[PDB]
């Protein structure tokens, strides 16, 4: 039972570190995408 | 003579009317231009 208790933790925080993982691989994607739409309103007021 | 000069006081009111369309032309154009930066900017939040 300890054996068994020891290993549903393990899978939890196994699934929870794979999931930050994720969510930090996801963030560093769509900061790629808003700074290229601030070089878009840089080179609007280049424009106006 | 006061009526050549009626026309070419005419003539230099025409002159300045057509410059005011001509730097008009030159304004949209450029109004043109940034608002084909604001669409590729929202193009790109489309994209995000």
């Amino acid at each position: 039972t300890q054996f068994g208790s020891t290993l549903q933790n393990i899978i939890e925080r196994q699934d929870a570190e794979a999931l930050n993982a994720l969510l930090q691989n996801q963030a560093a994607e769509l900061i790629l995408t808003n700074l290229s739409i601030q070089d878009k309103t840089i080179e609007e007021l280049d424009a106006e | 003579i006061s009526q050549s000069e009626t026309y070419r006081r005419r003539r230099q009111e025409w002159e300045i009317q057509r410059n005011n369309a001509e730097a008009e032309l030159k304004q949209i154009d450029a109004q043109l231009k940034s608002l084909a930066v604001r669409r590729e900017a929202a193009v790109l939040q489309k994209t995000s």
